RNA sequence: CUGACCGAGUAGUGUAGUGGGUGACCAUACGCGAAACUCAGGU
RNA sequence: UUUGCUCCACACAAUAUAGAUGGAUACGAAUAAGGCGUCCUUGUGGCGUCGCUGAACCAUAGCAGGCUAGCAACGGUGCACUUGGCGGAAAGGCCUUGGGUGCUUGCUGGCGAAUUGCAAUGUCAUUUUGCGUGGGGAUAAAUCAUUUGUAUACGACUUAGA
RNA sequence: GCAGUCAAGCGACAUUGCUAUGUCGGCUCUUCCUAUCAUACCGAAGCAGAAUUCGGUAAGCGUUGGAUUGUUCACCCACUAAUAGGGAACGUGAGCUGGGUUUAGACCGUCGUGAGACAGGUUAGUACCCUACUGAU
RNA sequence: AAGCUCGUAUCAGUUUUAUGAGUAAAUAUGUAAGAAGUCCUUGUUUAAUUGAACGUGGACAUUUGAAUGAAGAGCUUUUAGUGGGCCAUUUUUGGUAAGAACUGGCGAUGCGGGAUGAACCGAACGUAGAGUUAAGGUGCCGGAAUACACGCUCAUCAGACACCACAAAAGGUGUUAGUUCAUCUAGACAGCCGGACGGUGGCCAUGGAAGUCGGAAUCCGCUAAGGAGUGUGUAACAACUCACCGGCCGAAUGAACUAGCCCUGAAAAUGGAUGGCGCUCAAGCGUGUUACCUAUACUCUACCGUCAGGGUUGGAUGCCCUGACGAGUAGGCAGG
RNA sequence: GAAAUUGUUGAAAGGGAAGGGCAUUUGAUCAGACAGGCCAGCAUCAGUUUUGGUGGCAGGAUAAAUCCAUAGGAAUGUAGCUUGCCUCGGUAAGUAUUAUAGCCUGUGGGAAUACUGCCAGCUGGGACUGAGGACUGCGACGUAAGUCAAGGAUGCUGGCAUAAUGGUUAUAUGCCGCCCGUCUUGAAA
């Protein structure tokens, strides 16, 4: 269901007067690893000369994220192909995991911009220590000393489908 | 999409930027060593013929305005960061429109200078009133037989902004009863003000004040403060 | 960008006072007092030190911070008007017809009758709103001056009363005759 | 007149979508895949 | 018309059910706010309390709910009367004085269930109609024929004649 | 349109000289559209008045009588606030008119040796069934 | 349809190995992957059995010459219908808006979905029982979640699922998100007010034209700044006001460009249709995550029939076991 | 002594069509057999299938975490202190890296859980099917005798013995269904 971060090297399987090519290396995100491995394939064709038939995947292990309980600032930078020519864009999410920055850009980016998957290019993610820096208002109004809002018009859900008591909200 | 339009046009002329305010930064820094008295004047409001006039009614010597910030900045506003022996208490004492005059002839002699300068100035006084019946340019402050009856092109600007409640029947402008509009030695406001400039009525007189001076050998602030 | 919470400072001065509860709002002073029914704006208000009123919208969007801020607006001209009231001062000028302005009682609503426009036999009668006082001007010539504690009120008997006099079939540029308005300063 | 992680995995092309776009056209996944060209050498 | 209609009581049938198998349990307004109790110098007041569903309230034990003995309360409630009321939006319903008559599982006892043989919905209600008994109330209309036309192709319509 | 002109984008706006081969038409009838001729309400126009131009919503109503075309082509007089444009098989033959188109006879011009044909002009010609609607048991 | 000769049979609407054919790919197109083959030796036109050719002796039988699959291969007789079909995809040509070459469908075709459809998406059909799916849907009609989660819409003809009967550039001070410049706490923008100067009422035309009815121009002196003056303007002036500058106001603002939703762009005649009801944190749009409804499809089983392989000397065309399958117009055969 | 067509009697339905197909309710009608015919329940079974509980393992950075010990850093600055008036206990800005909160980073330590796959591990509930008809065979439990879930259901029980189940048909309702033949690339036209 949610999308997994591979770690993905290609060998561009050597031969007598090319041995043991520099052993390319790349991040994926997908939901499994044949994704992730065809993804990595994708890349890898464009970036260079190479194939899957002259080609093989050294090893693709899962990239655990190393606090997956702490509120991060992740900036994001993605290419992403419209119906006319692409251009780059910068996004800030405040999320909890770079698993979860990654899904719920692609929400962010399927909605606002109608861009699929397939036209999506992930540029890089980082996460971002400092405070000082961050540039998107709708991520830095979060960050302020003791923030409290409320919710209005919360809204109950009924079993039955009939009610007596006409409920209220909070 | 909803934002407010700019009305500008394509005038024959463009801000001078920040690199005005920095040359003017330089050639204060400059000034400060090669004049021997420095003064701080407030020339909060004044026409540019008498600044003019200023300029060259002494010898030789340089008379410097700008941006006030920039005028601290020049002169720095803390004492770590003072360009000069105690210059930062000379910037301090700088509030207003303020303008440097960079001459050394004699300190008493531009104080005295100051002093003695006196010239015409509008309200920004004594009691007005307008005659009862057709409005002259001079509003009847000098006889009807040597004034002029008052244009008719300005009538809406004294309807909509000054208040008077004047009528044209006969357009030359005529009211249907005097109108008082100062009165004994108050400050007048925005309309009062426009209303007696308009009127030409310039009774209110304009001097020259200093707050303090300095002198680069004296390595102190001249607090010296006179109107 | 969906602010997370907007708000806006209402200033009360000290002499009149504010009693705030479901959106119906009330304002009371020396001027009397004023009633407006804001249900339709869904803002909330909170108390400071009773003499501070702050206006909150929570994850409002640009249109409900544009509600937000005229609500503002509004309350702070309820307070101006129960303060200091307003003064709506009107002007009436004629070429030949000397136009006729008076206070009937006609139905007990103290309509407003005018007569004699550019020689119009026809007599209108404005309806004046509730509580705006209307008193001719003295030594002041062809002048009506118009006064309330509420904006909106005042405003549009104003409005009214020049909208009454609107030439018809003929040139604007000749004929000058009509009813405007000349001020909108404060009773005070 | 030969080699090359050199053009370049570019152009081009088979297969599939209830893929996008009114249309012109475009992207994705399973594959194939060049030449002119570039460096050096040859003569 | 030798007793028809209609109402009430009582007895068998047919006739079915758009579909019972405890109760359709009654303020209004808002949802960027409310319900409840309390207090005051009664208001757009102060205090505490509650929602986050009815997963509630009432009721619910006896051979489909028998026959009997006592205890403590004088309450709960079905039935027919009875006194004073309210309800017209489709009221035909909603209040209440007075006793009478029961049951009372509020509490404690005495006898009976069997064999429907290991379950067969295991029949326990409401709508209509007629004949079989008793008691209450009164003894009329339309159509056809004719007839005048405010009417009409014919119907129909407007009228009159014991 | 032809042949140019400069140039924001990837060639818009502006810019230079001249430049009938078909039959549909008319009397009555009902309905619909606005791309509004007239009427209601308004804005801008040298609207001083009067008169007039354009523009905005608005189809309720009104949008004619005649010289005259068989006519498809389509022009004039007068009244009226005006005499606006269209659709319903360019509605309306078991509605009418056959007006025009089109059989069998016949006259004039061309060709064709001939019979005949036309590039052509003229003449004379064969609901009582169901439903819908209007009324009515 | 009738069959005949052989039988493990050579084959394949498929791939791989080798290479022709092409400045030049890809898809395709050609040949081979050998027992009917290879090798040593030797018999019966060259000067010479030198060599071709067909024989004998000898060497290899099947990892025997690649992969995968094969209700077998070849052969003879005869004939019922069509010889004009239509739709869709690729290439080429033509083209403001059809002609040749390819393959799949309908015609001959049922069943579920697109409210229906000959060209579409699934899937091809014996009679029955149970379960799982395809496309298509989960607000009702209509069997399935007013499902969960992230963002957009106010539309006075919105929107609502390829073929389907379809418009854009462009405009909008509607709304959401991004790219680059440009000024910014020695003070970004809104707002307030003050300055916006002298030569010069610059040279021509003038009756007036002085910053503004006009022509060519457009500089000097001082500034923090000020254009021989951006407009309003009185017959000229003047005055007002724009660019620009000074302060107070005290934290981001301003310009262009890009792509998500909406209106115009997309104007007719009987009254009308996302199919209707109908809906707005949608029951609309993009995307992600789950469980749900089912076709004559798939999986398990009962039965009729057709076909194929075996068993049967104790109703033989007879009886028993096993396996596969059941579409269909013209038409053929067989059994009734 | 047939159908088309018509009348009387009995039954049934009928709101702008009828007729037909799958499916059942109601009305009418109808054949058969009982030292063993019709309809069901329970127990354990062979095959298909659906939904739960639960246990042991194989991998991750021998999961990542959390937590613990250690060194360091920081502010959306914890305590304390300085300034400020003072709502005398307030919070505004300076300092202050854990003090009268704690947070993050690197290292090291002991575990589980999540995800994933396996179990020729166990087990509850629901639905359909009972096809074959004396043995022969492959297997398991038993020292053996024998038994078994091992090449297709047995054991017990109850009601009815009839219109009760069931068939035919009249008609009630869920959904679907266009008018037959020929011709046409295509028809309901």
């Amino acid at each position: 269901a949610h999308f997994k971060e591979y770690q993905v090297i290609g060998r561009r399987l050597p031969t007598e007067s090319v041995p043991e090519p520099k052993l390319f290396r790349m991040r994926i995100f997908a939901s499994n690893e044949v994704i992730a491995k065809s993804r990595y394939w994708y890349f890898l064709q464009k970036l260079h000369k190479v194939k899957k038939a002259s080609g093989e995947i050294v090893s693709i292990n899962q990239i655990n994220e190393a606090h997956p309980t702490k509120v991060k600032n992740f900036g994001v930078w993605v290419r992403y192909d419209s119906r006319s020519g692409t251009h780059n864009m910068y996004k800030e999410i405040r999320d909890v995991s770079r698993v979860a920055a990654v899904e719920t850009l692609y929400q962010d980016m399927a909605a606002r911009h109608r861009a699929r998957f397939r036209s999506i290019h992930i540029l890089k993610v980082a996460e971002i220590e400092k405070t000082a820096d961050v540039k998107r208002q709708y991520v830095k109004q979060f960050l302020t000393k003791d923030l409290k809002f409320p919710l209005p018009h919360r809204v109950q859900k009924s079993t039955k489908t009939f009610s007596y008591k006409r409920p209220s909200t909070f | 999409r909803s934002k407010r339009s700019k009305l500008v046009t394509l005038a024959q002329t463009d801000k001078k930027g920040r690199e005005n305010k920095e040359r003017i930064f330089d050639e204060v820094r400059e000034a400060l060593d090669t004049y021997r008295y420095v003064w701080v004047l407030h020339l909060d409001d004044v026409r540019t013929p008498v600044l003019q006039e200023i300029r060259t009614s002494w010898a030789g010597s340089k008379l410097i305005m700008g941006k006030r910030k920039v005028l601290q900045k020049a002169l720095g506003e803390k004492r770590e960061e003072e360009y000069k022996e105690n210059l930062y208490q000379l910037s301090k004492l700088c509030s207003g429109v303020t303008g440097l005059l960079f001459t050394d002839e004699d300190v008493n002699t531009v104080k005295e200078y100051f002093k003695s300068y006196v010239r015409s100035d509008y309200s920004r006084p004594l009691t007005f009133t307008i005659p009862e019946g057709i409005v002259y340019s001079r509003g009847g402050q000098i006889p009807a037989e040597e004034d002029v009856p008052m244009i008719h092109s300005l009538e809406p600007t004294m309807r909509n902004k000054f208040e008077i409640p004047t009528k044209i029947k006969a357009g030359k402008i005529t009211i249907d009863s005097p109108y008082l509009v100062c009165t004994e030695g108050e400050k007048l406001d925005v309309r009062q003000a426009l209303i007696l400039k308009q009127f030409g009525i310039a009774a209110s007189e304009f001097k020259v004040k200093v707050s303090a001076y300095y002198d680069n050998d004296s390595s102190t602030v001249e607090s010296t403060n006179i109107n | 960008m969906k602010y997370i919470q907007t708000e806006q400072q209402i200033e009360v001065p000290e002499g009149v006072t504010v009693s705030i509860k479901s959106r119906i709002v009330k304002v009371v002073g020396p001027r009397g007092t004023l009633t407006k029914n804001l249900k339709h704006i869904d803002v909330t208000f909170t108390k400071v030190n009773n003499q501070l009123i702050k206006v909150a919208v929570h994850n409002g969007g640009r249109k409900h911070v544009a509600a937000l801020r005229t609500v503002k607006s509004l309350v702070d001209n309820m307070i101006t008007g129960v303060t200091k009231g307003y003064k709506y001062k009107m002007r009436y000028v004629y070429a030949h017809f000397p136009i006729n302005v008076n206070i009937v009682e006609k139905d007990g609503a103290k309509f407003i009758e005018v007569r004699n426009f550019l020689g119009d036999k026809k007599i209108r009668n404005v309806p004046v709103r509730d509580g705006v006082t209307i008193e001719f001007s003295t030594n002041v010539k062809d002048e009506i001056v118009l006064s309330g504690n509420s904006v909106e009120d005042v405003s549009q008997n104003a409005a009214d009363l020049q909208q009454i006099c609107r030439v018809r079939n003929k040139d604007i540029r000749k004929f000058l005759d009509g009813i405007y308005v000349s001020h909108k300063g404060f009773i005070t």
